[PDB]
RNA sequence: UUCAUCUAGACAGCCGGACGGUGGCCAUGGAAGUCGGAAUCCGCUAAGGAGUGUGUAACAACUCACCGGCCGAAUGAACUA
């Protein structure tokens, strides 16, 4: 049934191409089904979010480029877990609606941390024995009657640096949530010329 | 008492295993056949029983 | 801190003197007298006697605040409108009596706000699925038949 | 089925030289030189461009072409052992008795001495295979690290350390005491 | 041998999601996918079973079917002797 299903997907993708004038290439990495549910709910009527397997999308895009050749720039941008948010509305407000959902997880183990960790001086309150993370990573602190208290601000990891297991678990029990998870538009197709999302 | 990290490490070698029905051999957890020829390399395998 | 606010959605048979031996185990730790909760549950679900309906309980300052969760299934049952059942002895009550499209559609209207369904048609399809679970018939048609018809457009659900 | 030709590619980085006489492989890197006898395997090595070796089996059976890939993996292990090295980190797991593990000299033999395992009065001795370095890791509680060029020696000595500390006459699911490899990686980080 | 999957991207591998109506209905004292019987829908969907297993007093928390990310060429099952 792959023939009929993929053909249907190609057809609907075309229809989105014609009606919707512009597009939001989005980095949907680490976006829960529920998270996308509210995001699409917000985008109801306003825009639409279509999802496809990158290779399937690319094959369709070549085929559709056959007649609309304005998409070779789109060809590289279909990489990794990325959703085509089709839009016939103002890109600025579309970008806002995309940005909104940032459900923060504490130091998701392994994933590339997108934020510059500043562990502010705070009474941890967490149990003494678990100092192991602090002690292994240095992180000067003070064990006062079990309840350790971070003495000074420590940058264990940063943005763009995959959290090592140790610090990841450390901020996991420390309940600092840097891993704001929400679809992050990487590029935005604009009526014939894609531009990096940043501007919007 | 052993902390859960070390306990998982030790269970990885002691308990996260398989057992052959015919020859009681201790096999890798995801093994499909027994490695002993005396059982005919049977595929009659079970998970090694978990503690409590 | 009494200011602590804690939500306690629990599905329970309505309008009757609910199981203390089920409700106390939860409120107890929070410092909450079982009886008062019991009055709140019974009064709030009075209409739903013999109708197992979810009821949220807000808790703050060692008090309760009942609010009968408009659960789609229980709303469906109330639409079936069965007078208080002798659930104690009337076990296996096959509550599949018929309902005109009116009530199901209105329930779908009630539930659309949270539901993600882009059309009142879709939300009605959801509630009809709930009725399928119930066994409840809709106007001498299987609720799946109604769902398919609505998809076809023949049962045009008014969008508002 | 006797595949006509099966081939595998061995990538040679910049700082290593591979000299292959008949089936004796001598790999030289920054960390040292390893040598392996592979005369038991009947394969053909051929240099392509001094950064690529091709190892091939002609008209070989199923087992023969399996052992071809085994040889490729062994030479790759040699090259990564002379480039990055190998480190196996073992943690000591104990419920009641801390396991007293240290390095002792007996006639200049470099034995890893184990005492108090399950409270045992026996002294367990693990020889150190030549080329394997032992360091006891600070900032991690009860962790011993075995490092070296040769993965065979490093992992084998770690395996002897693990095997000598097996529990007898007890439910091994409950009596989880022992010395277990918690990490197996390379000495130089993230190369 | 037969049946399937595969450049419209196969199998395995590793990583992401794995929802909402809804604790679906009936029972149990408790049963919220997961002690039982029967119902397997609908929506949001790239996608998720009224659930494949671990688990709880029930929860929860995990895991999988399903779809996704990477690599890019063959692969899986049941059979026959
Ligand atoms: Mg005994
Ligand atoms: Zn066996």
């Amino acid at each position: 049934g792959i023939r009929e299903k993929k053909a249907e997907y190609f057809a609907k993708l075309r229809e989105y191409l014609e009606e919707y004038k512009s597009l939001f290439v989005v980095g949907v990495d680490n976006v829960s089904s529920q998270q996308m549910h509210e995001v699409r709910k917000e985008l109801r009527g306003r825009a639409v979010v279509l999802m496809g397997k990158n290779t399937m999308v690319r094959r369709a895009i070549r085929g559709f480029l056959s007649d609309l050749p304005d998409f070779e720039k789109l060809l590289p941008f279909v990489k990794g877990n990325v959703g085509f948010v089709f839009t016939n509305e103002p890109l600025t407000e579309i970008k806002n609606v995309i940005v909104s959902n940032r459900v923060a997880a504490p130091a998701r183990a392994g994933a590339v941390a997108p934020e510059d960790i500043w562990v502010r001086a705070v009474n941890t309150g967490m149990e003494p024995g678990k100092t192991s993370f602090f002690q292994a990573l240095g992180v000067p602190t003070k064990i006062a009657r079990g309840t350790i208290e971070i003495v000074s601000d420590v940058k264990v990891v940063d943005a763009g640096n995959k959290v090592g297991q140790s610090e990841a678990s450390l901020l996991n029990l420390l309940n600092i949530s840097p891993f704001t998870f929400g679809l992050t538009v990487v590029q935005v197709y604009d009526n014939g010329q894609v531009f990096p999302s940043s501007i919007l | 008492i052993i902390e859960p990290s070390l306990k998982a490490l030790a269970s990885k070698y002691n308990c996260d295993k398989s057992v052959c029905r015919k020859c009681y051999a201790r096999l890798p957890p995801r093994a499909t056949n027994c490695r002993k020829r005396k059982c005919g390399h049977t595929n009659q395998l079970r998970p090694k029983k978990k503690l409590k | 801190d009494p200011n602590e606010v804690k939500y306690l959605y629990l599905r329970a048979v309505g309008g009757e003197v609910g199981a203390s031996a089920a409700l106390a185990p939860k409120i107890g730790p929070l410092g909450l007298s079982p009886k008062k909760v019991g009055e709140d549950i019974a009064k709030a679900t009075k209409e739903f006697k013999g109708i197992k309906v979810t009821v949220q309980l807000k808790i703050q300052n060692r008090q309760a605040a009942a609010s009968v969760v408009p659960s789609a299934s229980s709303l469906v049952i109330t639409a079936l409108k069965e007078p208080p059942r002798d659930r104690k002895k009337d076990k296996n009550v096959k509550h599949s009596g018929n309902i005109q499209l009116d009530e199901i559609i209105e329930i779908a209207r009630q539930m659309r706000d949270k539901s993600f369904g882009r059309t009142l048609a879709s939300v009605t399809k959801e509630i009809l699925g709930t009725a399928q679970s119930v066994g409840c018939r809709v106007d001498f048609k299987n609720p799946h038949d109604i769902i398919e018809g609505i998809n076809a457009g023949e049962i045009e659900i008014p969008e508002n | 089925m006797k595949y006509i030709q099966t081939e595998q590619q061995i990538e040679v980085p910049e700082g290593v030289t591979v000299s292959i006489k008949s089936r004796i492989v001598k790999v030289v890197g920054p960390r040292g030189t390893l040598t392996k006898n592979l005369k038991h395997i009947d394969v053909t090595f051929t240099k392509v461009n001094n950064q690529l070796i091709k190892v091939a089996v002609h008209n070989g059976g199923r087992k023969h072409v399996a052992a071809l890939r085994t040889v490729k993996s062994l030479v790759d292990n040699m090259i990564t052992g002379v480039t990055k090295g190998y480190k196996y980190k073992m943690r000591y797991v104990y419920a009641h008795f801390p396991i007293n593990v240290n390095i002792v000299e007996k006639d200049g033999a470099k034995f890893i001495e184990v005492r108090n395992f399950l409270g045992d009065k026996k002294i367990r001795n693990v020889p150190v295979r030549d080329g394997v370095t032992i360091e006891f890791s600070t900032n991690v509680k009860d962790e011993i690290v075995l490092s070296g060029n040769s993965v065979e020696d490093v992992s084998q000595n770690a395996a002897d350390l693990q095997q000598i500390c097996r529990v007898r006459n007890k439910d091994i699911r409950k009596f989880l005491d022992g010395i277990y490899v918690s990490h197996k990686g390379f000495i130089t980080e993230d190369l």
